[PDB]
RNA sequence: UUCAUCUAGACAGCCGGACGGUGGCCAUGGAAGUCGGAAUCCGCUAAGGAGUGUGUAACAACUCACCGGCCGAAUGAACUA
RNA sequence: GCAGUCAAGCGUUAGCGACAUUGCUUUUGAUUCUUCGAUGUCGGCUCUUCCUAUCAUACCGAAGCAGAAUUCGGUAA
RNA sequence: GAAUGUUACCGCAAUAGUAAUUGAACUUAGUACGAGAGGAACAGUUCAUUCGGAUAAUUGGUUUUUGCGGCUGUCUGAUCA
C-alpha cells in the first residue's frame, strides 16, 4: 500500500521545527496512465516546504517519510499503521539537516537509512 | 568548468556532422506529402521541418561552445597554458567563427520560415526548403578548418593535466636527461619514461605523493636551454609559465658529472638569469647523479661555482641520486617541511577525585596472536567458507548450533516456544516445581471447603 | 589495530554493529565480508554473535551494553533474546528494559565505568542499567544534543564527539566522564561518529571515508598502539 | 589527463600479437565488403555509395592526371601580385507570369461573401515611403515577410557579389502595372546604389548608381540576384 | 498502452467442462522409477502459516514470515484402468483401453446421468469376458507392449470418502515416469484396485504447477470510438506454476496441523469447518500461494513439467506454527479449549 | 500575433505615440522597439505622451518632462474620460501634424505602451467618449481596431507590449499592470517591495493603523482588521497579497521616481 | 574494339640489389627520404625516388618505383553491347 | 541561385556538361534582446490496428574509448 | 440447434490467438583501470514499477442478515409483540 499521494502536505518531522511540506514531486514513483505518484514510508521524495523557516520556505528539498498514517499490509501480518503522515528532509544522500528528530520512527524507514536510524532515538 | 573537461562531446567533422543532421531531419520528420493535400497542412509540415533542422543546429552549435572550457579568465596558469598548446588567438576566433555561423544559421531559419508561411504551390514551398537546407550546408561548409582544428585542440585538451596551482605543491625541474624523470618517478608513484634523452617527458606529466598524512602533488617538464628569452620553444614556453604562476619553490636539478655535457658554468649561469623567477618561491637546489660524481672531490674552480649557488639567499645544495633512491626520503622531507613553513607563515579528565579504572583489554586479545591474511597458515575466516560455498548467494549461514551452552546436545535442540497456552517465557524459569508443590494443597482446599458440594 | 572497514556500501559501521570490550553484534544480512573482516582484528577472544534486534539490521543503535551486561529494547522478540543469552558470557546479563524509548544506542551511550542516559529516563531503566554494567549514571547532554549516543562514542580510553561541540561543552564533558576528549571528525566530517563507527580499549573500526588525519586522531585519542 | 601516454603503453606492449593480422585480414577483406555493399545499401543509401564512389574516383584520376603531369619536368604590379583576384538584356524573353492565383483572394468579414481582397504572391520593395493605409483600403496587400530592401548584385568581372540596396523599378514587362506595384517579377530591370564599386565615368563624375536586371526567381528563392547591365 | 486483458486469453467462451484437461505432461524420464506425474483432488480452503526461511541475501534472512497457503483434499486413490497411445502423423492416437471390472459405484454413476432411474447395467457384461482364466488382458498387455511407446493410467477420486458427501467420482488420465514402457505396464497391472498415496507422488518443498477453473460470475456483456472506417467472466481453465508445497498433510491422523515447533495438538480442521466444506478426514497437500477456483472444484497437481534449479525452489521450509482460527466471522481461537478458557465455563456448562 | 499587434500597428501607424506611466516612465520606455524604428522608420516621429500624471506631485511630472524633452516633445496627458487634462495639447499637436503632411490626405496614429497604462482610456477621452472597452485589467482588446475622428486622422488601438528580455526580473515586471495578479498562486512574496517604493506614511495614510516591521507582519494584521483572517490568527495572504498588489497597480497608494 | 608486354623467356608467385657526395639548402633541441618547405642534381650502373609506405627522439628496422636468380605461354590497361 | 574557374565525356567534329571550385557564405564564444498581414477549420480523450525514415531496452560495430561516461554508422517494431 | 444409428466417459489436434516487460542491493568492488579525481560487468542470489491469469485468510469503501441493542415521533386507547 502506496502513502500520500502527490501534493499532500504532510507534517515535518525533524528537530529544527516546519509547519508542512508540499509533495511536488516523488522519486522512483510508478508512473503509469492515471496512476498518479504515491509516495510511501520510507521513499526519498522532493517536497517544497510549504511553510516553515523563512529560508527553507520556496525551495524543493528531498523529504524522507517517517510516517504514514495508512493501512498497510507489512510482511508481518499485522495490519499497522501510524498518527498521522510525517517526513524529516535531507539532502540526496540522507544527510538530515536537523540534528535531532521528533515523534517516533519505523523498522522499515529505518532499515532504508542508517543515517535517519542514527539520527532517531524513539525506533518503532 | 575544470579538471579534465575531456568530457567535450568530440564533434564528429563538419561534413559528417551535416549528414548526421540531414540523416536526423529526415527520419525524425515526416516525408510523404502529395500535392492534392491542403496548402496549410503543406505549408506546415515544410515549416516543422525547417523548423526542427533549425533547432538541430542551433542546439549543436550551442553545446559545442558550453563545452569549451571558457578559457577567458579561468586561470592565468590555465589561460598561459592554453594559449602554448594551441596558440589561444586561433582558439578564440575559431570559437567567435562558430557562435557567427550559428547566429547566421538562426537568422536564415528564421528568414525562411517566415517567407516559407506564403508559398502556395507545394513546389514553391519545396524550393524554399531546398534553399533554406542549401544556405544552412554552405554556412556549415565553410566551417571544416576551425571545426578540425577543435577536435584536435580537443584530443589534446581532454588528456591535460589536472592541477590547482592554489593547493600546496612541490615541483622539480632542472637541465634535460639529469635523472630529474628518474627522480619524478622514484619520488611518487608515477610511471613515466626513463629514456636517456632531454626530451622524455615531453608533456607536463603530475605526479601525486602523500606525506604528514597531506597529500602533495608534483610536475615534470624538461627544463630550459640557454633561452636568452628571445628563442623559446613550447615545450619550454610551458616549463617558464608553470614555474612562474606555480606555488612554492620548484627543485632545480643539476647533473654534476660528464653526462649533461654544458659546463657547470652554463648550469650556474641559467638559474642565476631565471633568479626573477625567485621572487618569494624560497627555492632549493638538488644535485642529481651523486653517486658517480661526490661532488666533495670536485675542482676548486667549479666548486666556486657551486658556492656562488649558495650565495641567493634562501637555497640548498642537497645530495641525490637515481640508482640508489635513499636520498629521496631526506628531499621529499625537506621539501615538504619547507612547503609547510611556507604555508604557515602565511597567517582533560581533570582527575575528579573519585575515578579508578585500567585498560580493561582482555587477556584473550593481549595474549592472542596477530592475524595474517596473506600467510596461508591463518584462521579460517568463514567467509573463504562461503567463497568456495559460492559466495552470499547460496551460503547458509548456520553460526547456529555454534553458540556456548550447557551441553552439547541443546545445540540442535528445537525449542518448541509454544506449548498450546501463552509462551514458557513469561514464567519459564529454573526448577519449576516451586509452582507445582503448593498447587496440590491449593487443590485439595478448594475441594475441600464445600464450594463444589 | 586500527583498520579500514567498509559495510556492503555504507559508512555508518556502528548503525549494523556495536563493537564491546567482550563481545560484538553484527547484523545477518549482506555477507561474512563483514563477519571475516572484524573477526581478523578480534581473532577468536570472544562470541561474534550475528543477530537481529525486530527483525531490522540496525542491532548497533536499538541495543548497547558493556563488559558486564548487554541491554536490549522491549521491541526486541523472544527468540532474539533467547539467542543472545545463549550467545553472550555467563558473564554478561540480558533483560527486556520495559521503557518508552527503544534506541539505547543513540538514547545511550556508555563504557566499562561511566553511563550517559537520557535526562528523562525511567529512574527503574536507570537503576536496572546501573546494576547491569556496573557503572556510574549521569544525566548530561552533549551541546543540547538530545540524542547522546548518536553523537557521543566513549570507551576506556579517550572519548569523540561530533565537531559541533563547543570548546567549554567539551571540557564538561571531559571532567565528567574523567577521559580525554578531542573533537574529532569520521567519515569525511560526518556528524553521526558516535553511531556510525565503534571502537573500544584495543580496536577501532570506521568506514573508509575515514581520511587519514581523522585516523591519526582517532589513534592518538584511543592511544590503540 | 595523462597525455598521449597511450603510445606509450602500446610501445611497452607493442601490437597485440592478432591486431596487426586483424588489421592486414581486414584491409584484403575491404574490397570483397565495397564489391558486396555495392549490391547492397538500398534505396536511400545506394545513391549517396555512388556518388561517394564517383567522387573519389574523380579524386584519384585528377591525382594521377597530376603525378603524370608533373613527371613530365596578365601582368600585375609588384604591390598585387600574391594576392587574390546588340543592346539586348542577358535574359530576353521572360516566363509569361499569368495574372492568376497570384493575386489570391483573402476572404474578410464574419461571412466569407465579399473579399474582394487581393494579395500578391511576389516579392515586392517598396521602401521608407509605405506608409500602409487604413485596412479598409488594402485593395492589394504585399505581405512584410515577402519585402526585401537588400538584392544580390554581380558582373562578369571578378565575379564580386555585393548586397546593395534596392533603389527603385524602371521598367517591369508583361503589364509593366506591376512595375507601378514595385513587384520584383524575375525578368525586371531595378536600379541598384553600386556606390561600393565606385566605378567612374569618363569625365571624373564617379557613379554610384546603375540598372540592373534579376537573374534568379525570388518568388522561388528566399534571395535575389541580379547582373549589373554595364 | 495496454489494453482490457491479453489477447491470447480471447475469445473468453465458457469451459466445456468443470474438470481442467491437462493440455500436456512432463518429459518421460526412463532411469527413473515408476512414479506419478500428477494428481487431481478438491480444494477446500485458505490459511495463513507463519514460519521463518533460510534465504541468505534477502532483506528478511532468518526472520519470520507469513505467507498465503492453502489446503487441497486429495484422499486415496485407487487406479481404474490404463490406456496407451501411438505416435502418428495425425499426433498422438489412443491405441487400446483397459480395465479391473473391480469398479466402484462412484465410476458407474459418473458413466450414467440418471443413476437412479438407470437399471445399472454396468460393466458386467464385459467383464464376463475378463472372470475367466485370463488371456485376454494378457492379449491387451501384449499389444500394448509391442505398440503404444506411451501409457497414460486411468484414476478415479475417492468421493465417497470426501468430507463433502458426494456419489458421483471424477476421472481422469495420468502418465508414468517410469522405463520403457513395459515396466509401466506391469506396475500399472499390479497396482489395479491398490490404494494410491498422495505422500508418494510428492514432497516437501517440491515445485509444482495446478490447473483449475475460475469462480463463475455470470453474463458481464462506455467510448463510442471502437472501429475504423478503413461477454462472460469466470468460469474458463486456467493454469498456475511454481507453487511451493510446504508440507504434505497425513490427514488420516492428529499433529497435522500443530509444527515441531508450536506441538499445540489438533487437526487442521478451522474451527467450525471450512466455508461451504465439511470437514478434512484424510490426506491432504499444503501448497503456498492460491489457485484458481472456489471449495470443492475439483483441481489438478503437477510437478511443473520440468525439472527447477533455483534456490527459491532448493530452499526447505521451516513450519513453525499454522492457523487455524474459525474462518466463519471474526475468529479468535483455534480450539474450543482457548475459547473455553477465555470465555471459562458458561450457561451451557451448568 | 495577439503580441505582435505591436509590428501590426508600427506598420500601420504612420506616427507611433508612446504611453508611459508617470511613476516610472523609464520602465515602459523600452529601447529595443526604438532601435528598430529609427533603423527602418526614419518616417515616423515617435511622440511621448505623459499618462498618469495625477496619480504623482506635480513637481515630479514637471521634471520627468524637463529630463525627457532631450529627444521627445513630452507632452502631459491624463487619461481621464471627460475631465482630461493636456487634451487641448494633444489635439493640437495632432493638428500641426495633419498640416505638415497635407499632400497626403490620409494619417493614422498608433500607441506604444505597457498593458493598461492609459492607451484604451486614452482614445477614449480623445473621442470624449467609451468606445474601446475599459476596465482595470491588462487585456482590454485582443485585436487592433480603427477609430476616426475629424475625418483626417486615424487612431490604432493594439494590446499591451512588453518585448523579452533575459533581463525580465519577474518582481520587477510584477511592480506594474503587465501581470494579471489574479492568477499568482503566491503574490506574498513580492509584498514586500512595496516599501521599497512606496512612502512608509502613504501607507499609513491609505493602509489602516501602522508601525509595521517584517511585512509578512504588516499582512498578518491588515487581515486581522479585515476579517479575512483565518481561525487561530493565520492571515489569508493569498487575498490580502492579491488586493495589496491590484491597489498598487490601481495606483491606490501613491509612489513615484525621479531621474538623476 | 584499341594500345603495349613476348620465347632478345607473357602475367602472377618465392630470394637479393635498392649505392656513393649525403646526415642536400635553408627552417633548428630531431627531419639522416616519410613534422616545415624550393628545385629534385651530378658519379653510377640490370636499378635506385634528396623518396611510396610501416615505425622511430636520431638514424636505425622492413616493402616498392625500378632490376636480376627459379618458373614457363599468353598477359596487362582503357572502352562497347 | 547568379556569374565564373579546372574540364571525365558528348562535340555540325564554334557549344555543352558529371564531381569539385571562388564571391551573400560584428574572425575575439559579443548578444540581434528579431518572434513581421499563414483567412482555414479543428483540437484532445480513451482503446485498437499498420509502417520504420528506431527514443529506450536488445544486437553486435568505428572512435584520444584507459574506466565512469561520452560522439556516431548499421541490424532489430 | 440437424452433425456422427442412440447414449455417456476418456483423450489427440487440423485450426485461431499468444506476454511478459523494465529497473536495482550485494556478491565479484573501492579490485581491473586510476599519479590523483573517480571506478566497472561476466557468473548467483535478492528486491522493485506497469501489465496478464486468479481470488477472498488478513485491510479500506460499498449493507436488503433487517441481524443484534438503543435513540426521535406516530399507531393496534401511551406499555405488552
Ligand atoms: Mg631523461
Ligand atoms: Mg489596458
Amino acid at each position: 500500500s502506496l502513502g500520500l499521494p502527490v501534493g499532500a502536505i504532510m507534517n515535518c518531522a525533524d528537530n529544527s521545527g516546519a509547519r508542512n511540506l508540499y509533495i511536488i514531486a516523488v522519486k522512483g514513483s510508478g508512473s503509469r496512465l492515471n496512476r498518479l505518484p504515491a509516495a510511501s514510508l520510507g521513499d526519498m521524495v522532493m517536497a517544497t516546504v510549504k511553510k516553515g523557516k523563512p529560508e527553507l520556505r520556496k525551495k524543493v528539498m528531498p523529504a524522507i517519510v517517517v510516517r504514514q498514517a495508512k493501512s498497510w499490509r507489512r510482511r508481518d501480518g499485522v495490519f499497522l499503521y501510524f498518527e498521522d503522515n510525517a517526513g524529516v528532509i535531507a539532502n540526496p544522500k540522507g544527510e538530515m539537516k536537523g540534528s535531532a528528530i521528533t515523534g517516533p520512527v519505523g523498522k522499515e524507514c529505518a532499515d532504508l537509512w542508517p543515517r535517519v536510524a542514527s539520527n532517531s532515538g524513539v525506533v518503532v | 568548468m575544470q579538471l579534465s573537461w575531456k568530457d567535450i562531446p568530440t564533434v564528429a567533422p563538419a561534413n559528417d556532422l551535416l549528414d548526421i543532421v540531414l540523416n536526423r531531419t529526415q527520419r525524425k520528420t515526416p516525408t510523404v506529402i502529395r500535392p492534392g493535400f491542403k496548402i496549410t497542412r503543406i505549408r506546415a509540415f515544410y515549416m516543422r521541418k525547417v523548423k526542427y533542422t533549425g533547432e538541430g543546429f542551433v542546439e549543436k552549435f550551442e553545446d559545442i561552445l558550453k563545452g569549451f572550457p571558457n578559457i577567458n579568465d579561468v586561470h592565468p596558469f590555465h589561460r598561459d597554458l592554453m594559449d602554448t598548446l594551441y596558440e589561444k588567438n586561433h582558439y578564440k576566433i575559431s570559437l567567435a567563427a562558430i557562435s557567427r555561423a550559428k547566429s547566421l544559421v538562426e537568422q536564415v531559419a528564421r528568414d525562411y520560415v517566415r517567407l516559407l508561411k506564403f508559398g502556395q504551390s507545394l513546389f514553391q514551398c519545396k524550393q524554399l526548403k531546398r534553399a533554406a537546407l542549401g544556405r544552412m550546408a554552405t554556412i556549415v561548409k565553410k566551417l571544416r578548418d576551425p571545426l578540425a582544428y577543435l577536435e584536435q585542440v580537443r584530443q589534446h585538451i581532454g588528456r591535460l593535466p589536472s592541477i590547482d596551482p592554489n593547493t600546496r605543491t612541490l615541483l622539480i625541474c632542472g637541465y634535460p636527461n639529469v635523472g630529474k624523470s628518474s627522480f619524478l618517478r622514484c619520488i611518487t608513484k608515477s610511471d613515466v619514461d626513463v629514456q636517456p634523452y632531454a626530451f622524455t617527458t615531453k608533456s607536463l606529466y603530475v605526479g601525486h605523493f602523500d606525506y604528514k598524512y597531506l597529500r602533495f602533488q608534483a610536475i615534470d617538464t624538461p627544463g630550459i636551454l640557454d633561452r636568452p628569452t628571445e628563442e623559446m620553444n613550447n615545450i619550454e614556453m610551458q616549463s617558464i609559465y608553470a614555474i612562474a604562476h606555480l606555488r612554492s619553490c620548484v627543485l632545480y636539478f643539476m647533473d654534476l658529472s660528464e653526462q649533461c655535457g654544458f659546463t657547470i658554468e652554463a648550469q650556474v649561469k641559467l638559474f642565476h638569469s631565471i633568479k626573477p623567477l625567485f621572487a618569494n618561491k624560497s627555492v632549493m637546489v638538488v644535485i642529481n647523479k651523486t653517486d658517480i660524481i661526490r661532488p666533495e672531490d670536485l675542482d676548486e674552480e667549479r666548486a666556486q661555482l657551486l658556492e656562488s649557488v649558495k650565495e641567493v639567499p634562501g637555497v640548498e645544495i642537497m645530495t641525490s641520486s637515481c640508482q640508489l633512491e635513499e636520498n629521496v626520503m631526506e628531499v621529499r622531507n625537506k621539501a615538504c617541511e619547507k612547503l609547510l613553513a611556507s604555508r604557515i607563515e602565511n597567517k582533560q579528565p581533570q582527575a575528579r577525585d573519585d575515578v579508578k579504572r585500567t585498560p580493561f583489554i582482555p587477556e584473550s586479545v593481549k595474549n592472542l596472536k596477530k592475524y595474517d591474511p596473506e600467510d596461508p597458515n591463518r584462521r579460517k575466516l568463514a567467509r573463504d567458507i562461503e567463497a568456495e560455498n559460492g559466495g552470499a548467494g547460496v551460503f547458509n549461514v548456520n553460526l547456529k548450533d555454534k553458540y556456548l551452552l550447557e551441553d552439547d546436545e541443546w545445540k540442535n535442540d528445537i525449542m518448541p516456544e509454544i506449548l498450546d497456552g501463552k509462551n514458557v517465557y513469561d514464567f519459564l524459569d529454573p526448577e519449576i516445581a516451586a509452582k507445582l508443590q503448593a498447587l496440590e494443597e491449593e487443590e485439595e482446599k478448594l475441594e475441600n471447603e464445600g464450594f463444589y458440594n | 589495530m586500527a583498520t579500514r572497514t567498509q559495510f556492503e556500501n555504507s559508512n555508518e559501521i556502528g548503525v549494523f554493529s556495536k563493537l564491546t570490550n567482550t563481545y560484538c553484534l553484527v547484523a545477518v544480512g549482506g555477507s561474512e565480508n563483514f563477519y571475516s573482516a572484524f573477526e581478523a582484528e578480534l581473532g577468536d577472544a570472544i562470541p561474534i554473535v550475528h543477530t537481529t534486534i525486530a527483525g531490522t539490521r540496525i542491532i548497533g543503535r536499538m541495543t548497547a551494553g558493556n563488559r558486564r551486561g548487554l541491554l536490549v529494547p522491549t521491541q526486541t522478540t523472544d527468540q532474539e533474546l533467547q539467542h543472545l543469552r545463549n550467545s553472550l558470557p555467563d558473564s554478561v546479563k540480558i533483560q527486556r528494559v520495559e521503557e518508552r524509548l527503544s534506541a539505547l544506542g543513540n538514547v545511550i551511550c556508555c563504557n566499562d565505568y561511566v553511563a550517559l542516559v537520557h535526562p528523562d529516563i525511567d529512574r527503574e531503566t536507570e537503576e536496572l542499567i546501573s546494576d547491569v554494567l556496573g557503572v556510574e549514571v549521569f544525566r548530561q547532554t552533549i551541546s543540547g544534543n538530545i540524542l547522546v549516543g548518536s553523537y557521543c562514542s566513549l570507551s576506556n580510553q579517550g572519548g569523540l564527539v561530533h565537531p559541533q561541540t563547543s570548546v567549554q561543552d567539551q571540557e564538561e564533558l571531559s571532567s565528567l566522564l574523567q577521559v580525554p576528549l578531542v573533537a574529532g571528525t569520521v567519515n569525511r566530517g560526518s556528524s553521526v561518529v558516535g553511531a556510525g563507527m565503534v571502537v573500544n580499549d584495543y580496536l577501532a573500526v570506521t568506514g573508509l571515508d575515514t581520511t587519514a588525519p581523522e585516523l591519526s586522531v582517532i589513534e592518538s585519542i584511543f592511544r590503540l598502539q | 589527463p595523462q597525455n598521449d601516454y597511450i603510445e606509450r603503453h602500446i610501445k611497452q606492449h607493442g601490437k597485440r600479437l592478432d591486431h596487426e593480422e586483424r588489421k592486414r585480414k581486414r584491409e584484403a577483406r575491404e574490397s570483397h565488403k565495397i564489391s558486396e555493399r555495392a549490391q547492397k545499401l538500398t534505396g536511400w543509401k545506394g545513391k549517396q555509395f555512388a556518388k561517394k564512389r564517383y567522387a573519389e574516383k574523380v579524386s584519384m584520376r585528377k591525382k594521377i592526371k597530376a603525378h603524370e603531369q608533373s613527371k613530365v619536368k596578365d601582368a600585375l604590379p609588384t604591390y598585387l601580385l600574391d594576392r587574390e583576384q546588340k543592346f539586348s538584356v542577358p535574359l530576353p524573353k521572360v516566363r509569361g507570369i499569368s495574372e492568376e492565383e497570384m493575386f489570391k483572394v483573402i476572404k474578410t468579414g464574419k461571412s466569407r461573401s465579399k473579399s474582394w481582397k487581393r494579395m500578391i504572391t511576389k516579392h515586392t520593395f517598396v521602401g521608407e515611403g509605405f506608409t500602409r493605409r487604413p485596412v479598409k483600403m488594402e485593395r492589394i496587400i504585399r505581405p512584410s515577410a515577402l519585402r526585401q530592401k537588400k538584392a544580390n548584385v554581380t558582373h562578369p568581372e571578378l565575379g564580386v557579389t555585393v548586397f546593395l540596396p534596392i533603389l527603385a523599378v524602371k521598367k517591369n514587362p508583361q503589364s509593366p502595372m506591376y512595375t507601378q506595384l514595385g513587384v520584383l517579377t524575375k525578368g525586371t530591370i531595378i536600379e541598384v546604389n553600386v556606390s561600393e564599386l565606385g566605378m567612374v565615368t569618363a569625365g571624373g563624375k564617379v557613379v554610384w548608381g546603375k540598372y540592373a536586371q534579376v537573374t534568379n526567381e525570388p518568388d522561388r528563392d528566399g534571395c535575389v540576384n541580379a547582373v549589373l547591365l554595364v | 498502452a495496454p489494453r482490457h486483458g491479453h489477447l491470447g486469453f480471447l475469445p473468453r467462451k465458457r469451459a466445456a467442462s468443470i474438470r481442467a484437461r491437462v493440455k500436456a505432461f512432463p518429459k518421460d524420464d526412463r532411469s527413473k522409477p515408476v512414479a506419478l506425474t500428477s494428481f487431481l483432488g478438491y480444494k477446500a480452503g485458505m490459511t495463513t502459516i507463519v514460519r521463518d526461511l533460510d534465504r541468505p541475501g534477502s532483506k528478511f534472512h532468518k526472520r519470520e514470515v507469513v505467507e498465503a497457503v492453502t489446503v487441497v483434499d486429495t484422499p486415496p486413490v485407487v487406479v481404474v484402468g490404463v490406456v496407451g497411445y501411438v505416435e502418428t502423423p495425425r499426433g498422438l492416437r489412443s491405441l487400446t483401453t483397459v480395465w479391473a471390472e473391480h469398479l466402484s459405484d462412484e465410476v458407474k454413476r459418473r458413466f450414467y446421468k440418471n443413476w437412479y432411474k438407470s437399471k445399472k447395467k454396468a460393466f458386467t457384461k464385459y467383464s464376463a469376458k475378463y472372470a475367466q482364466d485370463g488371456a485376454g488382458i494378457e492379449r491387451e498387455l501384449a499389444r500394448i507392449k509391442k505398440y503404444a511407446s506411451v501409457v497414460r493410467v486411468l484414476v478415479h477420486t475417492q468421493i465417497r470418502k470426501t468430507p463433502l458427501a458426494q456419489k458421483k467420482a471424477h476421472l481422469a488420465e495420468i502418465q508414468l515416469n517410469g522405463g520403457s514402457i513395459s515396466e509401466k505396464v506391469d506396475w500399472a497391472r499390479e497396482h489395479f484396485e491398490k490404494t494410491v498415496a498422495v505422500d508418494s507422488v510428492f514432497e516437501q518443498n517440491e515445485m509444482i504447477d495446478a490447473i483449475a477453473v475460475t469462480k463463475g460470475h455470470g453474463f458481464e456483456g462506455k467510448v463510442a470510438c471502437i472501429g475504423a472506417w478503413h461477454g462472460q467472466r469466470g468460469y474458463h481453465s486456467r493454469t498456475s506454476i511454481n507453487h511451493k508445497i510446504y508440507r504434505v498433510g497425513k490427514g488420516d491422523d492428529e499433529a497435522n496441523g500443530a509444527t515441531s515447533f508450536d506441538r499445540t495438538k489438533k487437526t487442521i480442521t478451522p474451527m467450525g469447518g471450512f466455508v461451504h466444506y465439511g470437514e478434512i478426514k484424510n490426506d491432504f497437500i499444503m501448497v503456498k500461494g492460491c489457485i484458481p477456483g472456489n471449495r470443492k472444484r475439483i483441481v489438478t497437481l503437477r510437478k511443473s513439467l520440468y525439472t527447477n534449479t533455483s534456490r527459491k525452489a532448493l530452499e526447505e521450509v521451516s513450519l513453525k506454527w499454522i492457523d487455524t482460527a474459525s474462518k466463519f466471522g471474526k475468529g479468535r481461537f483455534q480450539t474450543p479449549a482457548e475459547k473455553h478458557a477465555f470465555m471459562g465455563t458458561l450457561k451451557k456448562d451448568l | 500575433r495577439i503580441w505582435n499587434e505591436l509590428y501590426k500597428v508600427i506598420d500601420s501607424s504612420d506616427v507611433v505615440i508612446h504611453v508611459l506611466d508617470a511613476r516610472d516612465p523609464l520602465g515602459t520606455r523600452c529601447k529595443s522597439v526604438e532601435e528598430y524604428m529609427k533603423k527602418e522608420t526614419p518616417h515616423k516621429h515617435l511622440i511621448y505622451v505623459l499618462n498618469k500624471c495625477d496619480l504623482v506631485p506635480t513637481w515630479v511630472a514637471a521634471a520627468w518632462v524637463k529630463h525627457l524633452s532631450k529627444e521627445r516633445p513630452t507632452l502631459a496627458f491624463h487619461a481621464s474620460i471627460t475631465n482630461s487634462f493636456g487634451k487641448g495639447s494633444l489635439i493640437q499637436l495632432l493638428r500641426q501634424f495633419s498640416q505638415l503632411h497635407t499632400d497626403r490626405k490620409q494619417i493614422s496614429v498608433g500607441f506604444i505602451g505597457y498593458p493598461n497604462t492609459g492607451k484604451s482610456s486614452i482614445i477614449n477621452t480623445l473621442r470624449k467618449k467609451k468606445v474601446c472597452q475599459v476596465a482595470p485589467i491588462p487585456g482590454e482588446t485582443k485585436v487592433w481596431q480603427y477609430i476616426t475622428l475629424m475625418k483626417r486622422i486615424f487612431l490604432i488601438d493594439c494590446p499591451g507590449i512588453v518585448p523579452p528580455s533575459s533581463k525580465d526580473s519577474e518582481e520587477d515586471i510584477l511592480f506594474r499592470g503587465v501581470v494579471r495578479v489574479e492568477h499568482v498562486t503566491h503574490p506574498e512574496q513580492y509584498i514586500p517591495g512595496v516599501l521599497k517604493r512606496c512612502q512608509v506614511k502613504h501607507l499609513e495614510r491609505t493602509y489602516e493603523i501602522s508601525g509595521w516591521k517584517d511585512a509578512t507582519e504588516f499582512i498578518e494584521i491588515l487581515a486581522r482588521k479585515q476579517g479575512r483572517l483565518l481561525k487561530g490568527g493565520e492571515p489569508d495572504e493569498s487575498g490580502v497579497s492579491k488586493q495589496i498588489l491590484n491597489d498598487f497597480n490601481r495606483g491606490k497608494i501613491p509612489w513615484f521616481v525621479l531621474p538623476p
